[PDB]
RNA sequence: GGCUAUGUAGCUCAGUUGGUUAGAGCACCGCACUCAUAAUGCGGGGGUCACAAGUUCAAGUCUCGUCAUAGCCACCA
RNA sequence: GCUGGCGACCAUAGCAAGAGUGAACCACCUGAUCCCUUCCCGAACUCAGAAGUGAAACCUCUUAGCGCUGAUGGUAGUGUGGGAUUACCCAUGUGAGAGUAAGUCAUCGCCAGCU
RNA sequence: GAUGCAGUGUACCCGCGGCUAGACGGAAAGACCCCGUGAACCUUUACUGCAGCUUGACACUGAACUUUGAUUGAGGUUCUAACUCUGUCCCGUGAUCCGGGACGAGGACCGUGUCUGGUGGGUAGUUUGACUGGGGCGGUCUCCUCCUAAAGAGUAACGGAGGAGUACGAAGGUGCGCUCAGCGUGGUCGGAAAUCACGCGUAGAGUAUAAAGGCAAAAGCGCGCUUAACUGCGAGACCCACAAGUCGAGCAGGUACGAAAGUAGGUCUUAGUGAUCCGGUGGUUCUGUAUGGAAGGGCCAUCGCUCAACGGAUAAAAGGUACUCUGGGGAUAACAGGCUGAUACCGCCCAAGAGUUCAUAUCGACGGCGGUGUUUGGCACCUCGAUGUCGGCUCAUCUCAUCCUGGGGCUGAAGCAGGUCCCAAGGGUAUGGCUGUUCGCCAUUUAAAGAGGUACGCGAGCUGGGUUUAGAACGUCGUGA
RNA sequence: AUAGCACUCUGCAAACACGAAAGUGGACGUAUAGGGUGUGAUGCCUGCCCGGUGCUGGAAGGUUAAUUGAUGGGGUUAGCGUAAGCGAAGCUCUUGAUCGAAGCCCCAGUAAACGGCGGCCGGUCCUAAGGUAGCGAAAUUCCUUGUCGGG
RNA sequence: GAACCCACUGUCGUUGAAAAGCCAGGGGAUGACUUGUGGAUAGGGGUGAAAGGCUAAUCAAGCCUGGUGAUAGCUGGUUCUCCCCGAAAGCUAUUUAGGUAGCGCCUCGGACGAAUACCAUAGGGGGUAGAGCACUGUUUCGGCACCGAUGCAAACUCCGAAUACCUAUGAGUACUAUCCGGGAGACAGACUGCGGGUGCUAACGUCCGUAGUCAAGAG
RNA sequence: UAUAAUGGGUCAGCGACUUAUAUUCAGUAGCGAGGUUAACCGUAUAGGGGAGCCGUAGAGAAAUCGAGUCUUAAUAGGGCG
């Protein structure tokens, strides 16, 4: 079953998204470009524990 | 005992505006599961195949094209 | 959720913190002993030590995670 | 009047068979240098062209051969009022589907080139 | 299920002695059955407390030596002075209570207070769902697709059929590009069916998954680059008790892919879900109980429920009652009545055949049409402020589909007898053994020992053997009641 | 209910019961006694099972409470600082190393303790083990008015 | 086997002579016997050779007085007159099903009037009745999976009405629509005709859609 | 429901929508951008007593602003006014 995780901005603003992933077929950490509204630019978001 | 006895809630599909009526932009014209009708001039299509008006005017139905599709349009 | 302990052939018990440089007893199969048998004696096959990674001249033997199972304890959306 | 492009319309317009056109156009055609291309191939997409041909393909004409369109009349159903209860009948309004007679080898617009 | 309604028959007015067929007669707001988010008592490995029992720490509680484990701990042996004696002696005292005194035996134990873990039907408070052709047992409870559904929407049954409680960083976006399935031919292994080449009619393929509505600008299938599976919104509509749900052009910012006009706010769509409360995590120009901070709270983002009885009564819950009780219901079951007639019983139609030939003397397969209201049933209309009995006894009354007796037709009717059908309801129509029996079997009779209705006639006329209260036992079931 | 039988508990300030306690019964008794439980004169006797639950005896391994409080992380302010920020001590909020009993898990015994004494088609499987003597259509037998004999 | 103590069978009695008896029979009758007087044990307690027995004609928890006017979604009852209007027995949810809440339906006040309805014209979508075999299934007889004749279908469709439904304009007739507030009741329905599911093309059966009547309506 | 469903033998007397406080709506009276006192004092239904309450302004969780305010980077859009 897919697990929930957070994609946290690398700009230090603390902004994040939440999504799911299959840990069997994607063992590595997710990394994707997304829009950060606190700074109003596209930056890289990286996977972290949903906690 | 029986193995039947289930059904789903109604979905209320169908034609909402008939030919010759006036509409304003945004009004929903047809609710449909598939494309029984197709979008003509000044008519838009939603993600669930809903047909809606994108201009003010009068609704018209017709049959057009080489496949004989049913079209709905809005005349200004 | 916390703390412990196990998982070694065909079956079951060892080897347990380095240089492991995995054995023992029964299941078999063949041989020997006997007028014919057994017990016993000999030989062979039968695992690759739950795994995944890490330090290391030495890893089943140690550290990390993941499996399963067993025991005690804790759970006022 | 022939040719090309773009539309209107979507079988009375289509499919199938038979025949015809190289002046121009169109098509087949030559080559793989350069631009570009094939999970291999200049087959397709692309460039440089003019020795050939109207064979193929496309367009045009003929044919009711399949297909398609299709009356009039009757029948089935049916709203209202009445009479009956295997679900029919009367008055009044409405009226198919199938089948028959018959029809069909389309009809228009804009631009450009030729005789 | 009528003294009182309709039609009709009969009937002068009023007592007395008898009788019990009816007045659904009198008596007791049915005890059987169901319901109420009623009661009581009983049980237990239902839930949650408590008494009782027990464990350790601290206190009452002191002095000496010693032994042993990882500076501390645990252990042992002596001592008397706290403390104990339901042991002896003396006094108060004429006293087997009690107090004081002297001894003796124990002794830092036992025992008590506070805290703490275990056990705890001994005792206490409670819970133990609803739908339902009665209730129980079984099944079901939320979402999606089709039919029932009567050509707009909507529409029920314990009606007829199927699916869901997911998947995917590509199976999302964009630019460019491509057509399936089947068959017939030829061609190493290679065939019915692998891969290659060429023709023919064709959407019959595919669309992550069930079905339906769709799918050529393909919504089907490939390749390159990518993150719009964005942030702030949002004119206007659909649907709707509420709470919710659905579609959406367009504006601003940042972005991807295209030469460009442009396309993109997840996937052809419709299932893949859970309110509030209480808390956790990241931010924040809010608040901060004298003031400055802080704790705590607020706002934005997000996490924890098979709360599946899926609008979710608590954080936390099973059973018995024949020892029973109260409020209600003929809204709802068991008896008798009613409606119906599947079943049952009786009658008829056709007639393969059987009967030495011969369908019809007598039987009559395969099929068809009725009648009655006796059986087993279906429904739930009357009665739960009571219509109170399975057989026997006593006493009956009616029907005819006739058991005997009476009158006939036919016969595979010699006579005697029998078989079958028609007419006929005047009278008649067994006693015992077994069992509570109705029934049945048996013995022995008779001209015969008929079939049915009457609240399965008759208990305000009798009984009370059976069933169905309270006692007790066996088999079986349950941990137990 | 009973005489008879058996198991078990109790060493005396007895076990046990009443009571909040003081105290009282047991008993002015002392294991040939007293309490609880089951069976029920007498004759012949009383089979197998300790896997479950209970009771009795062990073990010092795992887990675990109160108490104790080692470390670590925040709040506050002297001071340092242009600033941001840094920041002792003292108070204070929180975290929880070590010590820690019984119980349970583990090992034996016990049925005149509560309980159990098979299933499937000669075998098989599974058990803790698969009914000994005696009796049997019985106060127990559905089928069932079983079958035979007697009356 | 008398007294005395019991209570096995039967008749009678049952508004009794009697709120447990009389009569005729029956059991024990020197013992675990019967009886007088005075004492002890008190309600989740006592006592019981054990029946849930007894504890003042009361016992699966005595009686009396207080909490107390306990609570009851249940049953009953609710008292003078006239005038106007006038329902529902549905949907949704509910430890909900004979209770309740929002909406639908009634009444009163205010605002506002033609925005409403009936009918006639004009515009519009459909997949039912019927029909058919072009798809999906199913059927019969010929010929060589296909061809020719022939049937059937709630979950088949190459087709396809009448009605119903939505919109615009218009004559005539009508106190019509709509909005804002006060007060409700009701959420057990029944039969008949038409279209159906279920049942047996049974039921005064049962469950829906639609119209009429009863409910709440006399002649 | 004539019902064979409930209740009443008859008469006379008694027998069931109340009271206090709060709140909302409708009438009616006074005053009117204002209206009104409570406890209390008081030879006491008068007269004093203005503390307090309702109306006159909204938006936002709040700090804050105010005919505006919240949301937002936004004077755009939108919600409440």
């Amino acid at each position: 079953m897919r697990d929930k995780i957070r994609l946290v901005s690398s700009a230090g603003t603390g902004y994040f998204y939440t999504t799911t992933k299959n840990k069997r077929t994607m063992p590595e950490k997710m990394e994707i470009k997304k829009f950060d509204p606190k700074i109003r630019q596209h930056v890289i978001f990286k996977e972290a524990k949903i906690k | 005992s029986t193995k039947n006895g289930r059904d789903s809630n109604p979905k209320m599909l169908g034609v909402k505006v008939y030919g010759g009526q006036t509409v304003t932009a945004g009004n929903i014209i047809v609710r449909q599961r598939g494309t029984e009708f197709h979008a003509g001039a000044n008519v838009g299509m939603g993600r669930d195949h809903t047909l809606f008006a994108t201009a003010d005017g009068v609704v018209k139905f017709e049959v057009k094209g080489q496949f004989g599709r049913r079209y709905v349009k809005v005349e200004t």
